[PDB]
């Protein structure tokens, strides 16, 4: 019910603090604190992250430097994953703090990766006594300029209803009783500027309705803005140490609010502009993570060889998880590539997943050629260790698909692949005339292990480029028509069913469907009749064959309806009984899945309706009540369109519709603890 | 920051087409004169800066008839100020 | 209900209690209650000590001692019972119990649940895990 | 200036059946086509409030109470059909005869829409953009309706109308109007 509190944001800001004030304490048990820690994260949600940063400034002050503790880490991760689809610097400060911190070790990386997206003893110089009066005089010169604009009257006693300013005069017209309000402040700030950087000397010329001069004539440079940043924190350090001494007898500068830092910065931007007069000018994001990442990458491979010869390893595990986090969360491109080649030699699972991530995130050519040389050497060993090569055999193929989004060394491995985990060898393979001769060779083989592997890159080669691909599909057609490794065979099948040739494929696949239809009817006859498990096995094999069958049938239908909108009428009629047979058959199908039976009926529905619907409505009723004898027993706009063997064809489509129509179609409390 | 209400009243003389404007009973320097056969709508343009902004006051001065008699032909002789519901504020 | 403890604990408790019994009366001091639990290896801090005496004068009598011993061991067994309760479902013991293997283990346990409620148990909950199952049972 | 909003007259609302039209887009850019509630305010951006359902062809996203990416952006000279089926509370957008899908693969751009007072077709043209709106008087004048929509069951809009459907455009000339008493910011009081 606390959703959207733009009504009020101060009471909830105080309430959110005193809850976490009650989070750690001496006078509470495990039971009472678990109520509050569950009450806290229940309030971390159901409120907008506008008001969330009011405590997030206070948490990163306390927790992330130390390895109570989990109460911070829990509430943190439930807020940083609350907007990923000012305080940001505080988080990165905490991000490095947690890295400095890097059981309790596993309780940290989750919350971390979720956030991955002297003035009294200082001597005053000669001009510093002249600047403590001038920054007191320019302060009285700016204050009388501001108050009199809002109709501030002049009174001997300062009244608020009268807006009286009895200090409406200069510091040179003020005595020790009227300049004591600006004596210690302009002298301690000049002493704090001198104790920070010992430069108090005149090096430039100088610059009641008192008006301050144009002090904003020159802006802040790279050394002036840093000194103005040094003047705000020093004014916050002296006043902050004054608050820590007075209340004992608390907001910093860098982790200040967006509203608190707006009022504190005017005490330094006006003081450095007041110091700049009379020459007394005291003048002394992800790549940072990537720098430390490469810094960690150096010590990792150093330690990796230190164990290869025979604390940080957990930190390496802590980093790789964050590495897998940031890669998925995603000059600097080189730095990642530098780390990419850094980790690859260390391999020469957990890192490999991060390696697969980093390859998915996509000097190294030497590393590639050395790997390719190591691959062919392993291929020499394969023709004749295996674990370090097999993980490299997929990471390369990951990269070989990555860059698509040392040519000879690749070609050397290709011949080694052609020489002799056969499917994995067939996997990275696809990732001219010599191919053309082999193209007709497999075509002759289709006219009749390495036969499956050779067709992989051949599908990858023709796709890189018309009727040649049309021949390859027909070669792939008869190979399955004769027919496992049909799954990866089907993976390249839908990859290039783009580009007459379809009509030849239509005459081919119509035979493919009818053979499957006869195989379906045989199993249906087997279903009409131990032999029950065998029929279940046979249907499973039939479902297995139907899986790769319909997969090419879909994309081919994406051009058939594009064209014809005949042979498809046969193809609809053939696939009609298939869906009818699909209407225990699904039970074997579902196990084979662990669909295409549905989508086949979808594309065929448009074609079958392309060839009086009340009779179709009537014949659907008899098919929901054989009906072929019962079939024997806006329309002006429609007949304008439709005009632009019926007794069986109408009977054919009708039952298909009805099949598709069918296709689209307490305990008491003590009883619960009893059964437990 | 003024704690008082600037009241602006206008004066339109129909048989001459002469238009003048009074500021708190003190006549302003400006004036306006128009063609014979023309009409006019009373108008106020404002960018608001308060919870309560303006008030249209349909009143008469010491010897002149209010805006009710001007716009309703059945009541041209009545000097009592009225506001029937056909009158309203457009935008 | 003080029956949720077995006998030998009460045998161990009375052995511990009589060892630090003041005069054989069965009275002990407020401090000795902390020492006798640390004589039994249990180490709770003074927060878990403070709320227990005011739950029940400085004089702790043996039934007044024992009722606190029931509650300290009632809550701990109340949460560790339900993971080992899921252990008998899955053939491995991890949490992966198939839903097919449930509609005969649940109508055959002895609370006389018929087919309708073990249906009603299921469609108001493939294999389901354990932590959703301890959620759907405790409710 | 602003964006012009185009629609049909409020008599021509639909309450049932399944309907369809077509829309050629000549020069791509900022345009918007879809379906809208009849009580449509001409001040708002088309689809920002709860009165419109409208696809955007500049970057390929749907507009209703915000945005969500949807399908491919445009070319110069492609047909963007729209169709609705009130019997199932669905809205389907077809591009060039091919049915657009979501990021989840679903073709139905919006489901579970309340029928209410009805719907009526709506277009929107940004500055410079040119595109004609074939509302479907002559069936042969349509192009990609036979590819998709015909055998599905969708009838065109002006299937039996011997006169063309009158169109209502949003002006740019401001005119006076009485202040509504349910206005969220302004209110008057005749004392």
């Amino acid at each position: 019910l606390f959703a959207g509190t733009e009504h009020r944001a101060i009471m909830v800001d105080s309430m959110l603090h005193t809850v976490y004030r009650l989070s750690r304490g001496r006078s509470l048990t495990k039971a009472q604190r678990d109520v509050i820690e569950d009450c806290l994260m229940a309030l971390c949600r159901y409120i907008r992250p506008s008001m969330l940063q009011h405590l997030l400034r206070r948490l990163v002050f306390d927790v992330p430097i130390l390895n109570k503790m989990p109460l911070k880490l829990l509430t943190n991760h439930y807020e940083r994953c609350w907007k990923y689809y000012a305080n940001f610097g505080v988080t990165s400060e905490e991000e490095l703090h947690l890295t400095r911190k890097l059981l309790a070790h596993k309780k940290y990386d989750q919350e971390l990766y979720r956030m991955a997206m002297e003035t009294l003893n200082v001597i005053i110089p000669e001009k510093l006594d002249s600047f403590i009066n001038k920054f007191a005089e320019y302060t009285h010169e700016k204050w009388a300029f501001d108050k009199i604009q809002n109709n501030w009257s002049y009174g001997e006693n300062v009244d608020e209803e009268l807006k009286t300013h009895p200090m409406l005069r200069p510091y040179k017209t003020f005595s020790e009783k009227d300049k004591e309000i600006y004596r210690w402040p302009i002298k301690e700030s000049l002493k704090a500027m001198i104790a920070w950087e010992w430069t108090i000397e005149k090096a430039r010329e100088g610059e009641y309705n008192p008006q301050p001069p144009d002090l904003s004539g020159v802006t802040l440079s790279r050394e002036l803005q840093a000194m103005a940043e040094q003047l705000a924190e020093n004014y916050h350090n002296t006043w902050g140490r004054k608050k820590k001494q007075e209340l004992e007898a608390l907001v910093p500068y860098d982790t200040l609010t967006a509203k608190e830092k707006a009022r504190d910065r005017e005490k330094a931007q006006e003081l450095l502009k007041f110091l700049q007069m009379n020459g007394y000018a005291v003048t002394r994001i992800e790549k940072r993570f990537a720098f430390g990442f490469l810094q960690q990458l150096l010590r990792w491979m150093d330690i990796s060889q230190e164990f290869i010869a025979h604390k940080f390893f957990a930190k390496i595990l802590l980093p790789l998880i964050n590495q897998y986090f940031t890669n998925h969360c995603l000059l600097g491109s080189g730095g990642h590539a530098s780390n990419k080649e850094k980790e690859m030699i260390t391999s020469l699972l957990v890192r490999h997943r991060v390696s697969l991530f980093g390859t998915d995130a996509p000097t190294t050519l030497f590393q590639h050629i050395a790997q390719h040389q190591f691959g062919d050497d392993v291929i020499l060993d394969d023709v004749q260790l295996c674990s370090i090569y097999s993980l490299g055999t997929t990471k390369n193929t990951y990269v070989e698909k990555l860059r698509p989004a040392a040519a000879a060394m690749p070609v050397a491995f290709l011949e080694p692949q052609l020489n002799e985990t056969k499917s994995p060898r067939e996997r990275a393979i696809l990732g001219v005339i010599e191919i053309t001769l082999p193209m007709l060779c497999s075509y002759l083989p289709r006219w009749w292990p390495p036969a499956l592997p050779a067709g992989a890159p051949p599908p990858c080669t023709a796709v890189t480029s018309l009727g040649n691909i049309l021949r390859i599909i027909v070669n792939n057609l008869g190979i399955d028509e004769a027919t496992v490794f049909a799954q990866p065979i089907v993976s390249r099948a839908r990859p290039e069913l783009l580009h007459i040739p379809t009509i030849g494929r239509l005459r081919k696949r119509a035979g493919k469907v009818v053979a499957e239809e006869e195989q379906l009817r045989l199993e249906a006859k087997a279903e009409a009749e131990r032999d029950e498990f065998s029929v279940l096995c046979r249907d499973l094999y039939a479902l297995y064959p139907l899986l790769i069958r319909y997969v090419d049938n879909n994309r081919a239908h994406w051009l058939t309806e594009p064209n014809a909108n005949f042979r498809m009428v046969g193809e609809i009629f053939i696939y009609w009984s298939k869906s009818h047979n699909f209407k225990q058959n699904f039970v074997v199908q579902n196990e084979i899945n662990n669909t295409l039976k549905k989508m086949l009926p979808i594309g065929l529905n448009m074609c079958a309706p392309t060839d009086m619907l009340a009779k179709t409505r009537y014949a659907l009723k008899d098919t929901d009540e054989l009906q072929n004898n019962l079939h024997l027993q806006l329309r002006w706009q429609m007949a304008l369109y439709r005009g632009l063997e019926k007794i069986v064809r109408r009977v054919q489509e009708v039952s298909a519709v009805l099949y598709h129509l069918e296709q689209t179609e307490l305990l008491s409390k003590q009883r619960r603890r009893a059964v437990v | 920051i003024s704690h008082t209400d600037l009241v602006i009243g206008c004066l339109v003389d129909l048989a001459t087409g002469l238009m003048t404007f009074t500021a708190n009973g003190k006549e302003s320097n400006t004036f306006f004169q128009v063609e014979p056969n023309t009409k006019l709508f009373p108008a106020v343009f404002v960018l608001p800066t308060h919870q309560n902004v303006i008030q249209f006051e349909l009143g008469k001065q010491k010897n002149i008839m209010p805006l009710s008699a001007a716009m309703f032909l059945s009541e041209r002789k009545n000097p009592a100020p009225q506001c029937p519901p056909r009158l309203e504020v457009q935008m | 209900m003080a029956d949720q403890l077995t006998e030998e604990q009460i045998a161990e408790f009375k052995e511990a209690f009589s060892l630090f019994d003041k005069d054989g009366d069965g009275t002990i001091t407020t401090k000795a209650l902390g020492t006798v639990m640390r004589s039994l290896g249990q180490n709770p801090t003074e927060a878990e000590l403070q709320d227990m005496i005011n739950e029940v004068n400085g004089t702790i009598d043996f039934p007044a001692f024992l009722t606190m011993m029931a509650r300290k061991m009632k809550d701990t067994d109340s949460e560790e019972e339900i993971r080992e309760a899921f252990r008998v479902f899955d053939k491995d013991g991890n949490g992966y119990i198939s839903a097919a293997a449930l509609r005969h283990v649940m109508t055959n346990l002895g609370e006389k649940l018929t087919d309708e409620e073990v249906d009603e148990m299921i469609r108001e909950a493939g294999q389901v895990n354990y932590e959703a199952f301890v959620q759907m049972m405790t409710a | 200036d602003r964006v012009r909003i185009f629609r049909a007259e409020k008599s021509y609302t639909v309450q049932s059946g399944r309907w369809y039209f077509e829309f050629e887009a000549v020069t791509t850019g900022e345009m918007r086509v879809g379906w809208a509630r009849p009580e449509l305010r001409p001040d708002v951006e088309l689809g920002a409030d709860e009165l419109a359902y409208v696809f955007n062809g500049h970057r390929g996203q749907r507009w209703h109470l915000g945005s969500e990416p949807f399908g491919r952006p445009w070319q110069s000279g492609d047909v963007v059909g729209c169709m609705i089926d009130l019997t199932e509370n669905t809205i389907i957008f077809t591009l060039n005869g091919e049915v657009l899908m979501s990021d989840s693969g679903s073709e139905t751009a919006f489901r579970e829409i309340e029928i209410g007072d009805g719907f009526l077709p709506v277009c929107s043209l940004g500055p410079g953009q040119v595109g004609h709106l074939n509302l479907g008087q002559d069936v042969s004048s349509l192009r990609f309706f036979a590819i998709c929509g015909l055998q599905e069951g969708f009838e065109p809009f002006a299937i039996n109308m011997q006169r063309p459907v009158t169109t209502w455009f949003s002006k740019s000339l401001p005119q006076f109007e009485p202040v509504p008493p349910e206005h969220p910011h302004y209110e008057v009081a005749r004392m």
